[PDB]
DNA sequence: CCCCCCCCCCACCCCCCCCCCCCCCCCCCCCCC
DNA sequence: GGGGGGGGGGGGGGGGGGGGGTTTGGGGGGGGGG
């Protein structure tokens, strides 16, 4: 019954005006008991809502705000008082308040996950919960430039001190929650609008998904604040040190911080590749181009001029259409003929982890400030310089063990980190000769291709697409680094025998699946598979027949429903899709598997005035490919007619008339 | 709760049938009396109710618009035993209500007062035309011609809205044939004006009477009035609702003023005696105070063999000198003159004096309102300072003051009004 | 005093001794106007006030005003022969209200 | 303490090149920052609008 | 540690609000307790300088009015408990609710069983320190207190309104739960909470309860308004004790709520989701006359004074050198005679009405600015700024009901009062009409739209005009003098002639009292701000016999308590006075001398004797009334024949 | 030239729409050839 | 290893229910008569 939670609110709330305040004689003042307090509130947590899987509690304290208007005061001003005495060097209980302000913070920013084993009340509770740990995210970042980011390396920094030994559990524990503070601020996000889908939609869908609470916007939940403040409170540093230090129980919390930094910044966005007005005028230039092509789409005169067009088609029957512009112009009359029709095609649809590259619109990125842009690049820059093979070690050399026992979470963040790293080492090293491919040589050592295969060959075999994902991701980096040694050169022989026989059956039969999967998977498999044929080719066992693998037609599917995004995909990803093409239509000359209509409706619509931009070089090369294509099109139907209806289906599997269909004899 | 009601009508029976003083059973009297001369109403005066036995009286006032339709049927029952040998029709009986309650002013009247039996006063300045409200509703279902009624107490009913055993969404209508109606009348109460606080613009009340209630008063008399206090929802703020009386009672020749002015008229100093009583502060003006003596009285009105007919009103005209007493004397003859209206002739419109049009807020439909002379028919009208009057108001008093009417066309409407004046 | 388009009942409307409150009113052709208005200003030129009972609606508005009047004499010509009261047509409750000719 | 709610701002250009008259309202310059010019023959009532 | 149910904090713990919104903060229900115990305790303990109980005395008054209403001074709940004032202020809808039920149970606990005469106590925040014009506000202030200055400009009718209602859903098991009315919109019932569905809704005729309901538009005060601008203005809603404790025309000051809320009707016709607004009024004060018991223990002292009179007649306009004649007939006119009505026969007008006719720069204007300020119920109108309807009454039909109504104009709002009409000379005579049934017969009697009725306007009218052509020519009688007639003339029963005279040893005691009148007027001439009231007293000490801030409340309470009678009043005295004085006002071009005049003479007599408080009035008080009389009308004449008048009619005067 | 007049201006059925329910189609998964 | 058949989800159509759709007074401007 109701009637139980605001007892148990009104409870919440007299604990939250015993926790302090205020004092006039302004500073915050600690309350009478305040330990205890503090200790009854963490005893609220686990008694009511981790032990009857509740949330109540979590909603009551952030309804009396304990955490914005109590704990971060009484951390900041306990903060004040150890930085000022360290300089003029009864600490001795202020201190125990302060480790159980920092638990507090833990609990309250713990990360929230919600599933089939969540109880009707916390899914229920979902929402506004995470609006409450960012309105927690926004006052950590800000409240004092974040100095109660420096209580908590403080904290942390009164336990490194001592020896290595004599940090006992509980100091090993303290510092573990140390990090987990660290990586729940950077890992609070805004939640997903979630929908009750009984009912069913009005004549207009969701007014808006935003999420966030009314005195948050998203600029205070950004990636920029949570460099400024870290850098501002020197995070950075600890991080750095402590990472050189390692000389394992907190491995696991460390690399989880990494991935959280990671998970959704895109490498190059680091590196450049009047400035800012030269360049939106090279932006408004560009959609100025599509300006003149709507308006070329456009009527000279007003909607209700139009006229009557009439299409008389080959045969003696007419339609009609009232475009304007159409009426001097067929192809937007036939065109715009289609367009009017009212039925389509109806198409069928188709969580415990955070959002990332994994799951992001593909043009999203992280529009840095200068200023934290050379913060940030400089810290993972120093990060892999002192860090990277120590701390890949470490968990790599964990998760050699209790594989069988490793979360999905878990696995996915792992591939995520080392993808993200490896990639940018790859990227800096190829914009610096000054960084090096060593650098990140802990990738390359056969303990972590083993994981990383084992990794994703369980997961393949478990079906688990995101895992599998993830690690299709850390793959195509492997072989992207494996390509750049084998230029900069052994282990590369030995990684080309690794991955023989099952190993490539895989590797083919993701782009076959990929179809089935969004715009990102299929594009990780487009990356991979030109990794993997760049490496093979780089290599050439048989060259003939590994490609014939991935030459049939559930690939070819794969790689058009991709092409399919082709405005939203970038000039590289087009360019990666036609070189294929290029391998597949001209090297191997497959053409016959090309000869289909939904290639033929792709290369007009990109090609079209209102579709790639006329000086792309992804539109030269798809202009040189049509041509070549064109003209073998031509030849086949001149050498064999039946294929103008061949040309409306898949291709005949039964061989007999198929090996015909295929060459014409 | 039919049996509770059965022992309301039992005590009200037993009121009517037991009540007596000095060896009379006077509301038996009364009852029987009204059925001879065939107006089906008993005046009850509540003194007489609350010496009986107080617990009814503390039931009536408590909740009158349940308890009032009891007594009216118990009325009806104790009209049957004592009117008709049953076992060898009458319509529901009007209750009537006398009473001494302490009056509340028309301008205190609140929401506290709501749905309370009140006794209040003013001066009556409009009285609407006849309307005709159902008592007994006979209905019928539009698809299956399930017929059934309502029947109506009219103190506050709709139609049901789906048929009592598809039939449709909304189905009843009424059989006018079948059914009985009652004469129902607005009148419009405007405060006591020696009662309206200073510098005050004068309230008043809309209210509603029926059956033997309706005519009973005109326009410029003044009344006490018992009703209940109460509320309707209008058509025209927020949450809002219009007040208005559901009266209950109004108070407003005698076998012995018959002698008295038998007595006075043979009176030999009848007509000094008269010119002394009118405006008997003012000294002198002895043949003006006669002719005002013969302006209240008249003439004799006449009508000859050809339907023509001729004035009985007299007209007088005070044209003098300031300071003469001409107001006084019509500030008086305003008060002796059993029907009068005062106006001053700066304070005129031609549509204040003939008739105006008005469209009244509870039908939201036109009708035709008096004018000054309108409500001075029958009497006098006293037009104080009429030399200030304007010429196009002067015009227009020429019909009403010679031919006695008013000839109308307004907004379509066309009437004529008598003016005898 | 006017009807309001928006409201539809009475409201005041100000003239121009309201908008010079706390300012100057200039009038040229000051004894061409008609007497009807000149006997209007006699308050705001003194009490500094223009005071209104119409259409129900009553007020007192401010008209704290310099007045600035240019004058033509009686028949456009000045004569100094006659006095200052000869050559206008101005009267003395006017007159005494300006400061100085 | 009691939530102070979030700020708003108002970005107020001025001094642009040049003045439209209300006779050269054209609707391609809907949507586009201009200059304007008229007389004022009435104002509003001060009122709440439900901005967000 | 401690029941849920009867956790309550500390009053540091109020301070340290920590919920996001302050409603947020007072509806946490271990708050609301404490909020209450804190009023509480409020409401008992805080004091006078006497160290008697402000709202013990308060609420005993209360009782003893039968009263709904607790004037709580918001300035003493910002002395103590401060943090309940913010409170008040930043959230009001929840503080006051709150607060009702504490000064509830604060007069239940001072008189058992109060209950019984009311079910609820409002409190009304009085003395609350902030205050906005009604172009001043702003969307910040939504749903904050506010305190505000206006002229109610109309005013509904008292209707009654829904206050608790409990609802009937015609689907299921009916009756839903009581809902709570407010003044902004009506309820909705989204569905029904027993059937959890929709249907139709009716209102039940059992569980329903009414409270007294009334609009008013308020709008800015002329006297405020800045140039260039249209006057703004704000829909107040009175509820309960708060209806008819004003009248349109009247200034008012004004503690509510600013309120807004969605109305379709405004989003429809500006094309953007703007709301509608209103100021729900907590409390209405109008904008000195009130006194106290020692104020009138004052009056009694200083009246028995033989010398009171001419005291209150230097008094009248202190900073008016000289003029005594016209101070003499404000004097009378402010203070009135007796009204009368013989067996309810014959009223008789009680008012005295006067006439200040004379030349440019002698003050006239003045003396009525004067009566302005110092009148309890007054108005004051110029010329052509008035017309007939506007002086009298009017009629309009009323936009919400479309029925006709009157509107009282200047002589209905100075009913009981006096009314000031300047320049009336020159009003149309159009206009000048519309003054005789008012100015005699005490009333206006229209007749238009179907309105015919008569109006009280208990009006004494003082007026000021200046003579044909430009200023007075005393070779003329007085006929001749001026364009008014005899009738309206002999209405005015006293005559003021006020001529500017050139005249060296009157001219310059005159100008030395004006200029000395300046520099006591200039700007620049127990703390600071009681220091220089002090100063200010003894300056005006330095003129006035009497303060004005006494004599306002001396008039207000002569007026209303005193009520003189002619107990053996010499009878062939004024006859005689009477008769010369018709005889010699035989001369056609003099002051008509009529009936009326008589009675002026025992008007004004009685006037007198109410400036010494006096039940009844002395052969001092009706020898001055005669000698007023006597010389109104002889200065009313050519000089050609005021000596002889003097002479003749001096055997009455000379001898007082 | 001044004042008064008078003229103007203003305050029950049928359609659209929305909600609810049922069926049919299309995809996925498993088994059979 | 591919194609058919069974089972479940999702979308579209069709039906049913409901709500909406001129007089009177006053001020000011403008024109005509004494
Ligand atoms: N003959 C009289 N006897 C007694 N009182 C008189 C007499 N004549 C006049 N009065 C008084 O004088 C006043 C007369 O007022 P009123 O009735 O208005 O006179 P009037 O004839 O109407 N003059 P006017 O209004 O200017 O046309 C009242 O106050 C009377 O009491
Ligand atoms: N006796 C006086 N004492 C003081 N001030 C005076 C006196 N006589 C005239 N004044 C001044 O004269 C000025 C004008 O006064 P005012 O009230 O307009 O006189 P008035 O007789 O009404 N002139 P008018 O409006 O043409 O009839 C004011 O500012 C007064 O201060
Ligand atoms: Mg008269
Ligand atoms: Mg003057
Ligand atoms: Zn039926
Ligand atoms: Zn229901």
């Amino acid at each position: 019954a109701d009637f139980s939670l605001t007892v148990l609110r009104a409870r919440i709330a007299l604990l939250a005006t015993a926790i302090g305040g205020p004092d006039y004689t302004p500073p915050y003042k600690l309350g009478d008991d305040c330990l205890a307090c503090l200790k009854d509130l963490k005893r609220w947590f686990k008694l009511v809502d981790d032990q009857q899987k509740r949330w109540d509690v979590a909603m009551a304290v952030a309804e009396y705000r304990i955490l914005t208007d109590d704990l971060l005061p009484i951390l900041i001003d306990w903060e004040n008082k150890c930085s000022l005495a360290a300089k003029l060097a009864n600490k001795a209980y202020y201190d125990k308040i302060a480790l159980n302000c920092l638990q507090l913070l833990v609990l309250m920013t713990w990360p929230l996950i919600v599933t089939e084993q969540s109880s009707s009340n916390q899914i229920t509770l979902y929402g506004e919960l995470k609006k409450h740990q960012l309105v927690y995210k926004k006052t950590i970042l800000s409240m004092e430039s974040g100095k109660v980011l420096r209580a908590a390396i403080r904290l942390a920094l009164d336990v490194i001190k001592i020896d290595r030994l004599s940090r006992t559990p509980r100091d090993n524990m303290v510092l573990k929650l140390v990090l987990n503070f660290f990586r729940n601020v950077i890992a609070i996000e805004p939640g997903e609008f979630t929908i009750n889908t009984k009912k069913s939609m009005p004549k207009k869908g969701i007014t808006s998904i935003d999420t966030l609470p009314p005195n948050v916007s998203m600029d205070d939940i950004s990636l920029n604040t949570v460099i400024s403040s870290f850098h501002k409170n020197k995070v950075f540093g600890f991080l750095l040190t402590l990472t050189s230090s390692l000389s394992d129980f907190i491995n696991i919390p460390l690399l989880e911080i990494m991935f959280y930094f990671t998970k959704d910044v895109n490498q190059e966005l680091l590196f450049p590749r009047t400035s800012a007005g030269f360049e939106l005028s090279k932006l408004l230039q560009k959609e100025h181009q599509m300006r003149k092509n709507v308006i070329k789409h456009t009527s000279a005169r007003h909607s209700r001029f139009g006229g009557l067009l009439s299409i008389q088609t080959p045969d003696k029957t007419r339609l009609t259409v009232s475009g304007s512009q159409a009426l001097v112009d067929e192809k937007i009359a036939l065109q715009k003929l289609d367009d009017s029709k009212k039925w389509n095609k109806r198409i069928i649809k188709k969580e415990g982890l955070p959002n990332s590259l994994l799951n992001s619109q593909t043009g999203k990125a992280i529009f840095f400030t200068e200023s934290n842009g050379k913060h940030f690049k400089e810290f993972i820059n120093n990060f892999i310089d002192s860090g990277f093979n120590i701390l890949l070690h470490s968990v790599t050399n964990y998760f050699t063990t209790e594989q069988d026992r490793m979360v999905t979470l878990e696995q996915v963040e792992y591939l995520l980190f080392f993808a993200w790293f490896v990639k940018y080492q790859l990227l800096r090293s190829k914009i610096d000769n000054s960084a090096d491919i060593k650098q990140v040589s802990e990738a390359l050592k056969e303990v972590t291709f083993i994981l990383v295969s084992s990794l994703l060959r369980s997961a393949y075999d478990l079906k688990n697409w995101t895992v599998t994902h993830a690690g299709m991701i850390a793959f195509n980096e492997l072989l992207n680094l494996v390509s750049r040694t084998k230029a900069a050169q052994d282990i590369e022989f030995i990684v080309s025998r690794l991955f023989s026989d099952e190993r490539i059956q895989l590797l083919s039969n993701l782009p076959k699946i990929g179809s089935k999967y969004s715009l990102q998977f299929m594009k990780s498999c487009i990356e991979l598979t030109h990794s993997v044929l760049k490496v093979l080719e780089q290599y050439s066992v048989n060259f003939q027949k590994v490609q014939a693998n991935y030459m049939t037609e559930p690939v070819i599917e794969t790689y058009i429903n991709f092409l399919e995004r082709f405005r939203e995909l970038e000039d590289d990803s087009i360019k990666k899709v036609f070189s294929f093409f290029h391998r597949v239509f001209v090297q191997a000359k497959e053409q016959a598997l090309l000869f289909r209509f939904d290639l033929i409706i792709l290369l007009r619509e990109m090609l079209s005035p209102d579709g790639l931009d006329r000086m792309s070089r992804s539109r030269k090369y798809v202009s040189q490919f049509s041509d070549y294509f064109l003209a073998r099109l031509k030849k086949r139907l001149k050498k064999s007619p039946a294929w103008f209806v061949g040309l409306l289906f898949p291709p005949l599997h039964n061989s007999e008339v198929g090996f015909y269909q295929r060459y014409g004899e | 709760n039919d049996d509770d009601n059965t022992e309301i009508i039992k005590s009200f029976k037993n009121f009517i049938l037991e009540f007596r003083l000095d060896s009379q059973f006077i509301y038996r009297d009364q009852l029987r009396n009204n059925i001879l001369v065939k107006n089906y109403s008993l005046t009850v005066n509540m003194e007489h109710l609350i010496g009986y036995n107080e617990d009814i009286y503390k039931k009536l006032s408590d909740e009158p618009s349940d308890i009032i339709p009891l007594f009216e049927t118990a009325i009806t029952q104790v009209a049957k035993r004592i009117s008709i040998l049953s076992r060898a029709s009458l319509p529901t009986f009007q209750l009537i209500l006398n009473s001494n309650a302490n009056q509340i002013p028309l301008r205190d009247l609140d929401s506290e007062h709501v749905s309370k039996i009140v006794r209040l006063s003013g001066i009556i300045i409009s009285t609407s035309v006849l309307s005709s409200r159902a008592t007994y509703l006979s209905i019928m279902c539009r698809n299956c011609r399930h017929t059934t009624s309502i029947t109506i107490n009219n103190f506050n009913v709709s139609l049901p809205r789906s048929c009592l055993s598809n039939c449709g969404p909304d189905p009843y209508i009424i059989i006018h044939e079948s059914s009985k109606f009652i004469d129902q009348q607005f009148l419009k109460l405007q405060e006591i004006p020696e009662l309206v606080p200073v510098g005050e613009m004068p309230r008043n009340l809309t209210m509603t009477c029926d059956r033997y209630l309706t005519n009973k008063v005109i326009p410029g008399t003044r009344v006490t009035i018992v009703g209940i206090y109460s509320i309707y929802n209008s058509k025209n703020g927020v949450a809002i609702r219009t007040p208005y009386i559901k009266i209950l009672g109004i108070q407003s020749f005698t076998e012995e003023e018959e002698e008295e002015f038998l007595q006075l008229s043979r009176n030999p100093k009848l007509y000094e005696i008269l010119t002394n009583s009118i405006a008997p502060s003012i000294f002198g003006n002895e043949d003006i105070k006669k002719a005002i003596v013969c302006l209240l009285m008249g003439g004799s009105k006449k009508i000859l063999p050809d339907g023509m007919r001729l004035r009985g009103d007299i007209n007088v005209l005070l044209l003098g000198d300031p300071g003469t007493a001409k107001s006084q004397l019509l500030k008086f003859v305003e008060k002796v003159s059993p029907i009068a209206v005062y106006t001053s002739g700066k304070g005129s419109s031609a549509a204040g004096l003939t008739a105006s049009v008005q469209r009244d807020p509870m039908t939201r439909e036109f009708y035709l309102e008096g004018g000054a002379m309108v409500l001075a028919d029958g009497g006098v009208v006293c037009i104080d300072e009429f030399d200030k009057m304007r010429d196009e108001d002067r015009v227009a008093i020429h019909e009403a003051m010679e031919q006695q009417t008013i000839s109308i066309a307004k907004a379509g409407i066309t009437t004529v009004l008598n003016s005898r004046t | 005093v006017v009807r309001d388009e928006e409201g539809g009942d009475y409201t005041i409307e100000a003239g121009a001794l309201m908008l010079a409150d706390n300012g100057i009113c200039c009038i040229d052709e000051f004894d061409k106007m008609d007497i009807s208005d000149q006997v209007a200003i006699h308050e705001a030129m003194e009490q500094q006030t223009i005071s209104i009972a119409k259409a129900g609606i009553h007020a007192t508005l401010n008209a704290r005003t310099s007045i600035l009047a240019a004058a033509n004499p009686v028949g456009g010509r000045y004569n100094r022969k006659l006095s200052l009261r000869g050559n206008l047509n101005m009267t003395a409750p006017i007159m005494s209200r300006f400061d100085l000719f | 303490s009691p939530e102070q709610t979030e700020r708003v701002f108002q970005i107020s250009f001025f001094n642009l090149p040049t003045v439209h008259r209300i006779r050269d309202i054209r609707s391609e310059k809907i949507g586009s920052l201009l200059s304007i010019s008229g007389t004022v023959t009435r104002t509003s009532e001060v009122r709440p609008e439900l901005y967000k | 540690d401690i029941d849920p149910l009867r956790e309550e904090l500390t009053l540091e713990s109020l301070s340290n609000v920590k919920a996001n919104s302050y409603s947020e903060w007072i509806t946490q229900p271990n708050v609301s307790r404490t909020i209450a115990r804190e009023l509480k305790s409020f409401l008992l303990e805080y004091t006078d300088e006497t160290g008697r109980s402000v709202y013990g005395a308060r609420i005993r008054t209360l009782g003893e009015m039968n009263s709904e209403s607790l004037e709580v001074n918001y300035r003493h709940l910002a002395e103590s408990k401060a943090i309940l004032a913010l409170f008040l202020a930043k959230c009001p809808e929840e503080m006051l609710k709150i607060f009702d039920l504490v000064a509830m149970e604060a007069t239940e606990l001072h008189y058992p069983d109060y209950a019984r005469i009311h079910s609820e106590i409002h409190v009304r925040i009085s003395d609350f320190p902030t205050i906005y014009s009604l172009r001043e506000l702003r969307e910040s202030n939504l749903s904050s207190l506010v305190r505000v200055t206006g002229v109610v400009t109309r005013r509904t009718g008292v209707f009654p309104q829904l206050k608790y209602v409990k609802f009937n859903c015609l689907k299921c098991g009916s009756i839903l739960g009581p809902f709570f009315q407010d003044s902004n919109e009506e309820i909705r019932i989204s569905f029904c909470t027993n059937c959890k569905s929709k249907g139709p809704f009716r209102v039940n005729g059992e569980k329903t309860v009414y409270r007294n309901y009334q609009r008013v538009t308020l709008q800015e005060a002329p006297g405020t308004v800045p140039p260039g601008r249209l006057p703004r203005h704000r829909e107040v809603i009175l509820l309960a004790d708060l209806v008819d404790v004003s009248k349109p025309g009247e200034e008012v000051e004004v503690t509510g709520i600013y309120k807004n809320n969605y109305d379709g009707n405004l989003n429809a016709k500006n094309g953007f989701p703007v709301f509608a607004t209103i100021i729900e009024a907590n409390s209405i004060k109008r904008r000195v006359f009130s006194w106290t018991e020692e104020e009138e223990r004052e009056f009694r002292k200083i009246s028995r004074d033989r010398g009171i009179i001419d005291k209150i007649i230097s008094s009248m306009a202190p900073s008016i050198y000289g003029h005594r004649d016209i101070k003499t007939a404000v004097a009378c006119s402010l203070f009135g005679g007796v009204p009368k009505n013989v067996n309810g026969k014959h009223s008789i007008r009680g008012d005295i009405n006067v006439l200040l006719l004379g030349d440019p720069g002698t003050a006239k204007s003045q003396i009525l600015k004067y009566v302005e300020k110092t009148a309890h119920r007054a108005v004051f109108a110029t010329g052509q700024g008035a017309s007939a309807v506007g002086l009298t009454a009017s009629v309009r039909k009323d936009p919400i009901t479309k029925e006709w109504t009157l509107e009282g104009g200047a002589l209905v709002l100075a009913d009981k009062g006096v009314c000031l009409i300047d320049e009336f000379d020159k009003m149309n005579d159009q206009d000048r009409t519309s003054i005789h049934e008012a100015m005699e017969q005490q009333s206006i009697s229209i007749s238009k739209a179907g309105i015919v009725t008569t109006l009280q306007a208990r009006c004494s009218i003082i007026a000021a005009a200046n003579p044909n052509g430009g200023r007075y020519n005393s070779t003329l009688p007085l006929a001749q003098n001026v364009s008014l007639t005899e009738p309206i003339l002999s209405r005015f029963d006293i005559l003021c002639v006020v001529r500017d005279l050139v005249d060296e040893e009157a001219d310059e005691r005159l100008a030395t009292f004006v200029v000395d009148s300046h520099v006591r007027s200039h700007p620049e001439n127990l703390n600071a701000r009681q220091r220089r009231l002090q100063r200010q007293r003894k300056k005006e000490e330095e003129i006035s016999p009497i303060p004005q801030e006494l004599l306002m409340k001396y008039i207000h309470y002569a007026r209303t308590k005193i009520y003189p009678k002619l107990h053996q009043m010499d009878m062939d005295k004024v006859s005689r006075v009477y008769a010369d004085l018709r005889r010699e006002s035989i001369s056609t071009g003099s002051f008509p001398i009529t009936v009326r005049h008589l009675e002026s003479i025992l008007r004004i007599a009685e006037s007198f004797a109410k400036m010494r408080l006096s039940e009844f009035v002395s052969s001092y008080d009706l020898d001055r009334a005669i000698k007023v009389v006597v010389d109104s009308f002889v200065d009313a004449q050519k000089v050609s024949v005021r000596r002889q008048l003097r002479r003749s009619f001096a055997i009455y005067t000379l001898g007082h």
